[PDB]
């Protein structure tokens, strides 16, 4: 038998879960992207096309877009890494000018593997932004491919040289029964990144709903 | 012999061969103990924490509730259309055939309708329905259903037959009535959202090749193997009583030997639209990986 | 770096000059405190429902 | 030169290391030998809270024993009323990764924190029957791992960056760091008494320190990888550290060295969370295995198991009056335990 | 905080008057609000009750199906709509502020009020009307209840208030012994179910005026007939 101040009390903590449902179905009907890349990777621009934790927001066919990018957090990745297990996807930026100025792209390219086999983000997709190509083009012109990769064969072209990368960096998953990678080449001034991710967030989100009802 | 008989007061006339008490208890023996195997389990262990889970689960209520009672049918039919147990019992035991097939059949429409809204509407509000939605619409779909069929309960089926006792919604009558009707429905309707969503879905899916085919292509194959499973359980017994209603209008039952064929023919396929609740737990369940 | 080695030194020599005493003593220590503090410990000694404020 | 210190150093670390031994006359099992076991200890849950809709991340309990304040990374923090289940406050906050939560030992104040790198103090008690976010406690350049209070006035942090601080709360300013380590700082016990502090780092290290002086007291090693706990003992004379080895260890300070060594075979995850019980003779300690296990702090045995998780056991604590444990997970739950 | 009630006036038997109370300086959604009602010459007499969210209205029998109480938290204003005026409602209405959970204060703030001039429950005993005392000494005010306060929790549901001469009712206590923010140490409450007290220590100006006890036990609440302090 409560009291006529407890039963008030038990109003207002049926309000405040009213309130807090709402907020949850709000929250789930959000993508979630963690951006990740390396120093003067070009992720800048992809922030523009699209001191902790840095939190944009952007809409784009009536989907709402959560960015967070971590960059500026230089600690030890493995203690706040597992706070972003079941973002939606991760976005990773690589600038291509980076391959013959101080093995920027081994040091990317590490950070990739890091990532992309983490223990946290087995079931996580990646959308592999390549930066920079107009400067990969006239440095490819004027410098080789194989400074970065010395056992590279082929033409010294911007479409092999691209297609190289693209590919060294995607062998880099372990995983190619779980996950997938959806690498699209950028540059400074662009207006179909936007529909990439777009795109590659709606293959997800149909591939997690397909896993939900069991059809895999 | 002499097979005319009166039911309800409607003319009708009804066969009694040996063959049915000979061939459908071999088939509805392993109907049953397939059902109970399967479905029991699908009901201990759901497939209750998402909507396609509850959904899976009350098809699965509905199939275990059509297999319970199919032991009654197999000793109506091992005694030659013999009922030995009376007449409201085997009102609720048509009742519960009918409610249940009708049950199972909207169930699987209303999974094949999530998957179609799951992958060609991923942003759609629909694929984010809490569990409370789930169950009150499930509920509601149950309710429709009975609705639907308590007029069994209602009507008298329990008929003397010579020597014997015959129970059944299935007598060759002059007599086209809201069953029948209902009985082409749950086919021909079901059958067309089913398909159009599955091919809605396997368009969709094919507009997308981002190197995931290994398991695209099994959906798709799950898919398909849900529509042919549906298709080839109950087409059957429909297009026999299609032939029954033809012959009906057009040779009223005087003469009625000329049914006798069909007859056997409808029985025996009846058997199929029972054997659809032993392979929806290996089409719909056992094919997650558990 | 000369600094921050100086730093550690320094340290190093606040650490290393402090009295300690015999683990023995510390372990009858904690020993007394935990036979001291067993009756009011709820946890050791399940409470009546009558008297536990979660039932 | 930096070959002279560096042989300093080895040589204090030598010296050290001789003085421990001189000290280790007995094992704290040899003497705890003689005494009769706890038992079977069957503790049973009475209640489960079900707001968050997240991972909870962090939990702290009032001095009152009856409210309880938790945080999980949908933002939201709750102070939940345990005896009835009531939500008594819901918070939400300007940034969902939060990592750490505080109660003000006066029911007044409430501090939460983690990757935005701040501190947040938000007012309970207000004419205009809101909370409030009174102070924005900024300065850490890495994440916040742990905040406890001292009084409504005085606040200590422990961040990503190898650094403690303590902050006035009016001023908005830290008057004293603490900057020995090498490695993050996940956890933060202050002492019953307010004037030590002990933290552990990702270094495998912890530190006793002084919060008046400001100065490294003592440091103590023996872990193999990084501390994610840290509690006091009751009397403040010792502690017991959690590590990822799935270890937890038990310290002496005036002996200056480890006293005990918890863990089992078949555990072989981290440990997440430590605390003990009244009197101290239980040591809580939730680990990743989505379990709770209870351990007996003078003989290494283990006494119970408080099983009903789903997923990884983040937190936990035991109220002052020692009468129940709550436990919170990265499933959306806490349980309440006695 | 601001409590501010309009509407009042003259009114002939029969008609019907909408009362109002704007709200300002709180968040006027969170907080559960009451309807209270002094005649010119008599105590408090508790009317209406609407919590927050609007989903519990309560009415005290002499007004109910006559009265009935509303809310608009976007325009943060409370509204009674009173119909078939009698002369028994010739009274100054003020609307007062409460919240409710643990550790709460509810009846905390009381609006200014305005006037209305028309042309099984627990009875609360305030024995003493009047006490004459100097400042500097000790003063004890008693109330009784017909059955105990104390419910089962631990909680005995009894309120003083101050209302001093010119001025709305004050908190002093809740819940029989926890002092209201604001108020002076001086004053103390104690007791057992059906027998409180409220001790006033230090006597000082501004402490005179009329006290009342009120309970919250149950609806609808009921107060006492006020000791009267004057110097
Ligand atoms: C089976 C059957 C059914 C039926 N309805 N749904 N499934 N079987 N109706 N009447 C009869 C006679 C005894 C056979």
């Amino acid at each position: 038998t409560l009291s006529a101040e407890d039963k008030a009390a038990v109003e207002r903590s049926k309000m405040i879960d009213r309130n807090l449902r709402e907020d949850g179905e709000k929250a789930a009907r959000e993508v979630k992207l963690l951006l990740l890349g390396a120093g003067e990777s070009g992720k800048s621009t992809i922030v523009k096309q699209m001191t902790g934790i840095v939190e944009t927001h952007f809409t784009f066919k009536d989907l709402h877009f959560k960015m967070f990018d971590v960059g500026a957090q230089r600690s030890e990745r493995k203690k706040w890494i597992h706070c972003f297990e079941g973002v939606t996807a991760i976005i990773f930026c690589v600038a291509l000018s980076d391959y013959d100025l101080v093995n920027r792209m081994h040091e990317s390219m590490k950070l990739f593997d890091s990532i992309c086999n983490n223990k946290w983000f087995t079931d996580t997709s990646i959308i592999l932004f390549l930066n920079k190509k107009d400067l990969f083009e006239e440095k490819i012109k004027k410098s080789p491919l194989t400074i970065c990769y010395p056992e590279y064969a082929g033409s010294n072209t911007y479409e092999e040289a691209a297609a190289y990368i693209q590919c060294q960096f995607e062998d880099l998953n372990k995983r190619k029964d779980t996950k997938e990678i959806y690498t699209h080449f950028t540059c400074s001034t662009d207006t179909k990144n936007v529909q990439f991710v777009f795109d590659a967030v709606t293959d997800v989100i149909i591939k997690n709903n397909l896993k939900d009802c069991g059809l895999f | 012999s002499d097979h005319f008989l009166v039911i309800n007061g409607k003319n009708c006339c009804v066969f009694r061969d040996e063959n049915i008490a000979k061939v459908l208890p071999p088939v509805l023996g392993l109907e049953f103990v397939f059902g109970l195997l399967g479905n029991g389990l699908a009901l201990w262990i759901f497939c209750s924490w998402k909507s396609s889970r509850i959904f899976l689960f009350n098809l699965a209520v509905a199939d275990f509730l059509l297999i319970i009672c199919l032991p009654f049918l197999t000793d109506n039919y091992v005694h030659n259309w013999d009922w030995r147990f009376g007449g409201i019992p085997c009102r609720v035991m048509l009742f519960m055939l009918a409610m249940n097939k009708q049950g199972s059949i909207i169930f699987l429409t209303v999974v094949a309708v999530a998957r179609y809204f799951r992958v060609v509407h991923p942003h759609h509000f629909l694929n984010k329905i809490s569990n409370r939605t789930a169950a009150i619409i499930s509920c509601f779909l149950w309710g429709l259903t009975i609705g639907l069929t308590v007029h069994l309960l209602y009507t008298n089926m329990m008929t003397k037959n010579g020597e014997a006792y015959l129970c059944s919604s299935f007598s060759i009558c002059y007599n086209f009535r809201w069953h029948d009707a209902m009985f082409l429905l749950e086919f021909f309707l079901p059958l067309a959202i089913i398909l159009f969503c599955s091919g809605r879905i396997i368009w969709s899916l094919r507009q997308r090749q981002m190197d995931r085919h290994a398991k695209i292509k099994r959906a798709i194959n799950f898919i398909m193997v849900v529509a042919i499973v549906f298709i080839i359980c109950f087409l059957p017994s429909v297009a026999v009583r299609i032939r029954i209603f033809w012959l009906l209008y057009k040779y009223n039952v005087r003469n009625c030997d000329i049914y006798s064929s069909v007859d056997l023919a409808f029985f025996t396929t009846l058997s199929f639209t029972y054997m659809n609740s032993m392979l929806d737990p290996v089409v719909y369940y056992f094919s997650s990986p558990s | 770096s000369i600094a921050q080695a100086r730093k550690l030194v320094e340290q190093l020599k606040m650490e290393a000059n402090i009295d300690r005493i015999k683990v023995s003593k510390a372990a009858a220590d904690l020993m007394a405190y935990c036979e001291a503090h067993a009756k009011e410990d709820p946890l050791l000694t399940p409470v009546p429902a009558s008297e536990n404020p979660f039932r | 030169e930096l070959d002279q210190l560096r042989q300093e150093a080895e040589q204090l670390k030598n010296q050290i290391r001789d003085a421990r031994k001189a000290c280790a006359d007995a094992t704290l099992s040899q003497i705890t030998n003689n005494i009769d076991p706890v038992g079977r200890i069957q503790m049973r849950t009475r209640r489960t809270l079900r707001g968050h809709l997240a991972k909870i991340y962090a939990m702290h309990w009032g001095t009152d024993s009856r409210l309880l304040v938790s945080a999980s990374q949908d933002g939201k923090l709750i102070i939940w009323d345990s005896y009835t289940t009531n939500k008594v406050h819901a918070i939400p906050l300007r940034s969902s990764w939060v990592m750490t939560c505080a109660y003000a030992p006066s029911g007044n104040y409430v501090a939460c924190g983690g990757l935005d790198n701040i501190c947040s103090i938000y007012n309970l008690k207000t004419r205009e029957g809101n909370v409030r976010v009174s102070r924005e406690l900024a300065g850490h350049t890495g994440y916040l791992s742990c905040c406890r209070f001292l009084d409504d006035n005085q606040i200590v942090t422990s961040s990503g960056d190898t650094t403690c601080a303590l902050w006035d709360i009016e001023t908005g300013q830290q008057t004293t760091t603490f900057t020995g380590h090498t490695g993050d700082v996940m956890s933060l016990s202050l002492a019953p008494d307010t004037r030590l502090f002990v933290s552990g780092a990702c270094d495998a290290s912890a530190k006793l320190w002084d919060v008046r002086e400001g100065m490294c007291r003592q440091t103590f090693t023996g872990h193999e990888s990084d501390i994610n706990a840290i509690c006091f003992f009751p009397n403040g004379n010792a502690f017991a550290t959690g590590s990822d080895d799935a270890t937890c260890r038990l310290f002496d300070l005036r002996a200056d060295q480890e006293l005990m060594t918890y863990s089992h075979d078949n555990i072989i995850c981290g440990i997440t969370s430590v605390s003990f019980s009244k009197s101290g003779r239980l040591l809580l300690a939730g680990y990743d295995d989505f379990n709770c296990n209870v351990w007996d702090a003078l003989k290494a045995d283990r006494a119970g198991v408080l099983a009903g998780h789903d997923n990884r056991v983040s937190c936990l604590g035991v109220t002052d009056d020692g009468m129940a444990v709550a436990t919170g997970s990265w499933d959306s739950f806490l349980k309440i335990w006695n | 905080v601001q409590l501010v009630e309009s509407g009042g006036g003259l009114v002939q038997p029969g008609g019907s008057r909408k009362l109002s109370c704007s709200a300002s300086g709180f968040a006027f959604s969170s907080f559960g609000m009451h309807w209270v009602r002094q005649a010119p010459e008599k105590g408090l007499e508790w009317v209406a009750y609407i919590s927050s969210g609007s989903g519990t209205i309560y009415y005290a029998d002499t007004v109910k199906g006559r009265f009935t109480i509303s809310r608009d938290d976007p325009k943060n204003t409370l509204f009674l709509q009173m119909t078939s005026l009698r002369s028994e409602d010739t009274a100054m209405y003020y609307c007062v502020r409460s919240i409710y959970y643990y550790g709460s204060s509810p009846f905390d703030f009381w609006g200014q009020g305005t006037t209305l001039t028309v042309s099984s429950d627990i009875v609360m005993t305030q024995a003493t009307s009047s006490v004459p005392v100097t400042p500097g000494e000790s003063v004890s005010i008693s109330c009784r209840s017909s059955k105990s306060l104390l419910h089962s929790n631990g909680n005995t549901y009894l309120y003083w208030f101050l209302q001093r001469p010119g001025q709305s009712p004050q908190l002093l206590i809740y819940r029989m012994s926890n002092l209201a923010s604001g108020v002076p140490d001086r004053f103390s409450g104690s007791g057992s179910g059906t027998a409180f007290t409220l001790t006033i220590s230090r006597l000082e100006a501004e402490d005179v005026g009329v006290y009342y006890c009120m309970q919250h036990l149950e609806y609808p609440l009921t107060f006492g007939a006020g000791t009267k302090l004057e110097l």
